[PDB]
């Protein structure tokens, strides 16, 4: 296959740099000024979006991006909405990958056909269901390879080298690790080369720029901030104008440690 | 052999994250070697037996449905150790959580009865317990903290998101993420990912094991019905399970139907729920047309849960379990009935079950009958429940 | 044969106004003609056992003498229906003025307890159930009077004199002598008026008497001593009973120390009391030098008496039967203990029992023992009790 | 045997008149006062007096009588001191049948006899435990006709012809009949007149004149009244000169119905 994905990857290895991937939950805190994050996100450096769409119990994630899901389905986001804000930001990037970080629910409900054809209709490249194991993905795997959405899957460092091997061959677009950087994280990556999986990527625990150097040192093609970037939104809700700089700040110098 | 069925007919099966596949896999290996073990098989009866009080008794009431010809009988759950069914199942994953080499046990609760629960179970069996609680529920909950406290278990208050019962399914299962090489956790109910479901059913067995031989030793005929209450489905599948090869039993969940179905204040998703995923199963949802899962109610706290094991839901579409409803006012009414014809203080959950038993009684009083009530649990703990909403209309 | 000895060894007796001998003459009779009805014993057995959960359970304890050799066992009264031993002698009673053809039982309550107990037994058995409660009593135990009410019992408050249980007994006792043509009044533990301490003790006997084949059974040998506490006797003879012709069986009872026997608020009189005349019996008192009895005081309300049976003092004057005492401190302790060690919330009643117990496995740690503890009710009710004498000193 | 009621019921029938005798409890509602009440009972009429020694738990007597043991309890008073008022009356008031009402365990403790021979000293003709039916009373009885006091029992309209007849032959001074004016009054009477029973006497429920004048008729030797004379001293607790002057008025009245 080549998706938007590949089409970075490698003209990020020619320029040599590593890839920062902001986490921001769509609708959050509503639907006007989400779309501004997400335009601010973009203008200010992203090689790479990773949205969420809200869901009521988000069993997986931690406080941070738990409360970000209560700002949003507060305010009356629907799927709807965030296919709406989706289909604005890519009318205005074109080519710029964008991923969704999806509980299974909102696609089993309405259908999975039904709901992954509206992703591409908004010009979504990947999705990644947080509450659907490899080893279960069938159902939801096949109808992507039909559709023309990448299939995402995380992988942890402490699975089966058979499941770890089910992960590589599965995957698509890239790999999301839960690896920390401060099993070990080289002996993971290890694995998911020779299974030639796709591409890496380091999620957990990246917060400040210097995680996200040492994240593309030791051999990792980026990073995803999902925490940090969701904490800029909370401690900002009064202030629009104060939120929009602390985010463009955010992204700025958090993409400048993906360089060299 | 090293895997079993995770699924019940396409309901049920292993929603989780990736993350938590491994202690998935870890306890579903450690349950087989269990139950071949027969040196567990014998700790475990001498514990439900010589600790917890099985087998426990079979009631025939006297005077509640004695305008009718129906033959009333009650399984005294009430009368187990804890006052409530849930002591089984908690005594089972404990004892085989401790033989995984395990000493620290996860848990959550809401209202206390599962966490007081597996407290007494850790207290006795001495493994490190903490059971997660939301800071709203810590606070109307000051008892069963103390009880809970009494006997050496960590309350941890979760203050995030809700601050409620789903904040701490949240934390128990991102610590379990983290633990699961230490820790196990102790699911409350026969929901959630395999194998959860199978494991509950298979330590809450035996209240249907005895109640078809005491049946046979006290009647002589097997019961023409067995009705208990659907919260998650854990009491319920503890009767039904022995008697579902017996085709001429029918087996009656009843969900509660809140302040009215028509209200949409209720807890029945078997019959009013779309399905979906959630919880790590696919189950039948309390859920709006967009994936959000709903907010449940009912008077009692035992069965506010928006889904279902996934057994049950799989029992409904097979045709061998009927499913039926009953709203707080039924419940309180078949309360306040067997306080006064019994002498018996039943738990809000459990006169749920009662109270349609006492429907198919008093709807054909000249039909000859044999009906077995699950009495999941006592009452005392619903005392002041029952008191304020008594006094909130005119007692 | 129309007479039953009323005395042992000059202790007890029937020292009532003479308008009550018809009453207690009445009672004696049909009681010795009830002990002959092979279907009252019948009836009496699927009541303890379809009903009130007989037998209860003998748990040997794991971890709170572990540090000893001491092999400590606990009769499992607080698994019985009730959460107390008092449901026992309740049924009998109430079964028995059954068949005397009467449809009303007075009754009388300081805590709630036997109020409660009365009460779950006259709404099973179709009786009429009036308790009288002292007005303060009233005030202190809203739980308490709810639970009497919703099973169909008339909560009358004396608000005479004290307006507490002393009072309370007053009001029954005379109640009785107007209307014991049609009403019985069901005294509440092994003292008073021949032949309530005999009465009490054969409808408590089941206690000692299923210890006993269950630790044949269990343990193989007999126990080296079973331990109870005593307030009124009530728990304490209904273990005795059966072990008294087992003349190497040590039997020890642990009346309350309250806050020191030195301080004299405590209920120990059958160690420190002048032998008297008082609710019409010849028993041990709590009384000052003129013959005014003294107020009795003890951490937990059911062993607040300032009396006992006769057959303990008895049981003591002979040799038979040891006494002991144990202070609020020492119940606390052994409280908190079984919490934590066990899983078991005891009565602090009961608490009394098992402190004494634990001294006689601490002192002599390296000493092979075999004791019993009549675990003679559950400690929910003193939750709050506990809690607050905590806060009170630092928790 | 002849004792002070000998003399009394002899001289009243000999003046065809009925007895009455009020019950007081000594020590009520204290020491100095209580002696006042006793004298002004005597010299307002009384033909016998019927007084109660303070107990802590009587079990027997109703609310009236209740709240007058305590009232005197409250205050201190001690057999010794029942003593010193029964010992200052009778040296006042010589050959003046005096009876005391008692609870058991008064008697018991510190010595059956012991006590016994304190209220022979003390002037005192008669005595009723409350709490000691007549199938148990022979250690009581035997000690009683060593002394020399007469031992009085309750006679109840509902107990054997067995128990009545014993009532009859172990009494003495009189017989305290439990029987109601308004099986039946009369019938009592019968099988106390065959059996040779002591001069009978009606207590339960005399509280009005009409009372004492119906039961005179209907042959009874007296009346007493318990709660009604009771009653005037806990309804003027705080009005020393009241109390005396509706007691002395109380007594008038009560004794003038006990004429023809
Ligand atoms: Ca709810
Ligand atoms: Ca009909
Ligand atoms: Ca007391
Ligand atoms: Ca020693």
């Amino acid at each position: 296959m080549t998706n938007r994905y590949t089409t970075l990857f490698a003209n990020l290895e020619k320029r040599n740099e590593g890839a920062f991937i902001p986490f921001v939950t769509i609708g959050d805190p509503n639907k006007a000024l989400s779309f501004e994050i997400i335009d601010t996100l973009v203008s200010s450096g992203a090689d790479a979006l990773e949205l969420g769409i809200p869901f009521s119990d988000p069993l997986a994630d931690g406080p941070t991006i738990q409360e970000a899901n209560i700002r949003a389905l507060e305010s009356g986001i629907t799927p709807k909405d965030c296919f709406d804000i989706l289909t604005k930001i890519r009318a205005k990037y074109p080519h710029i990958p964008i991923g969704l970080l999806l509980y299974a629910n909102l696609v089993y409900a309405n259908g999975i056909e039904n709901f992954y054809q509206k992703c591409l209709d908004a010009g979504v490249d990947s999705i990644l269901i947080a509450d659907v194991p490899a080893h279960e993905s069938k159902e939801f795997r096949d109808i992507a390879k039909k559709v023309g959405i990448a299939q995402i899957f995380i992988a942890p460092p402490d699975a089966s080298e058979s499941t770890l091997k089910q992960i590589s061959e599965l995957g698509s677009g890239y790999t999301y690790l839960l690896s920390r950087v401060g099993m070990p994280v080289e002996d993971v990556l290890t694995k998911l080369r020779e299974y030639n999986a796709p591409k890496p990527v380091l999620g957990f625990g990246i917060s400040k720029p210097e995680q996200v150097q040492q994240a593309i040192k030791a051999g990792a093609a980026g990073a995803i901030s999902g925490s940090a970037t969701v904490k800029i939104i909370q401690n900002n809700i009064s202030n629009k104008q104060k939120m929009l700089n602390e985010l463009t700040y955010f992204v700025k110098e958090m993409k400048a440690a993906t360089l060299n | 052999m090293s895997k079993l069925n995770a699924y019940f007919g396409e309901y049920g099966g292993q929603f989780v994250p990736q993350i938590l596949v491994p202690a998935l896999d870890q306890l579903e290996q450690e349950f087989i070697k269990a139950q071949a073990d027969e040196s567990f098989k014998q700790e475990f009866k001498e514990l439900l037996q010589e600790y917890a009080g099985r087998p426990t008794a079979l009631t025939k009431t006297r005077n509640i449905v004695k305008n009718t010809r129906t033959k009333l009988y009650l399984k005294r759950e009430d009368l187990l150790h804890g006052g409530a069914h849930k002591t089984n199942q908690v005594l089972g994953q404990a004892l085989l959580a401790k033989r995984m080499g395990k000493k620290e046990i996860i848990a959550e609760t809401g209202a206390g009865q599962h966490g007081v629960a597996t407290a007494l179970a850790c207290a006795l069996l001495d493994l490190k317990c903490r059971v997660y609680m939301g800071a709203k529920d810590v606070e109307r909950q000051s008892p069963n903290v103390f009880r809970m406290k009494l006997m050496g278990a960590e309350v941890i208050p979760v203050h995030s998101g809700s601050a409620t019962l789903k904040d701490a399914c949240n934390e128990a299962l991102r610590d379990w993420s983290a633990n699961y090489s230490k820790a196990h956790y102790l699911l409350g109910t026969a929901a959630g990912p395999h194998p959860f479901p199978t494991i509950v059913r298979e330590f809450q067995r035996m209240i249907g094991e005895e109640t078809k031989q005491q049946m046979l030793a006290k009647e002589g005929r097997l019961p023409d019905a067995v009705i208990a209450c659907v919260g998650g489905g854990s009491n319920a599948i503890g009767m039904f399970a022995d008697f579902i090869d017996e085709k001429n039993v029918k087996l009656i969940g009843v969900e509660p139907a809140g302040k009215g179905i028509e209200t949409g204040e209720h807890g029945a998703p078997l019959k009013h729920g779309k399905t979906g995923i959630f919880f790590g199963m696919k189950a039948p949802l309390m859920q709006n047309s967009d994936g959000q899962i709903e907010e449940s109610y009912s008077i009692s706290a035992g069965l506010d849960f928006p889904s279902v094991g996934p057994q049950h839901a799989h029992l409904l579409a097979i045709g061998r379990a009927k499913y039926a409803s009953a709203t707080d006012d039924e419940a309180l009414d078949a309360f306040k009935l067997l306080c006064k014809k019994e002498g018996i203080i039943p738990a809000l959950e459990s006169s749920h079950a009662l109270a349609h038993a006492l429907k198919l009684a008093y709807e054909d009083p000249n039909k000859e009958q044999l009906l077995v009530v699950n009495l999941s649990g006592r009452g005392d703990k619903d005392i002041f429940t029952v008191h304020d909403i008594l006094k909130e209309k005119g007692e």
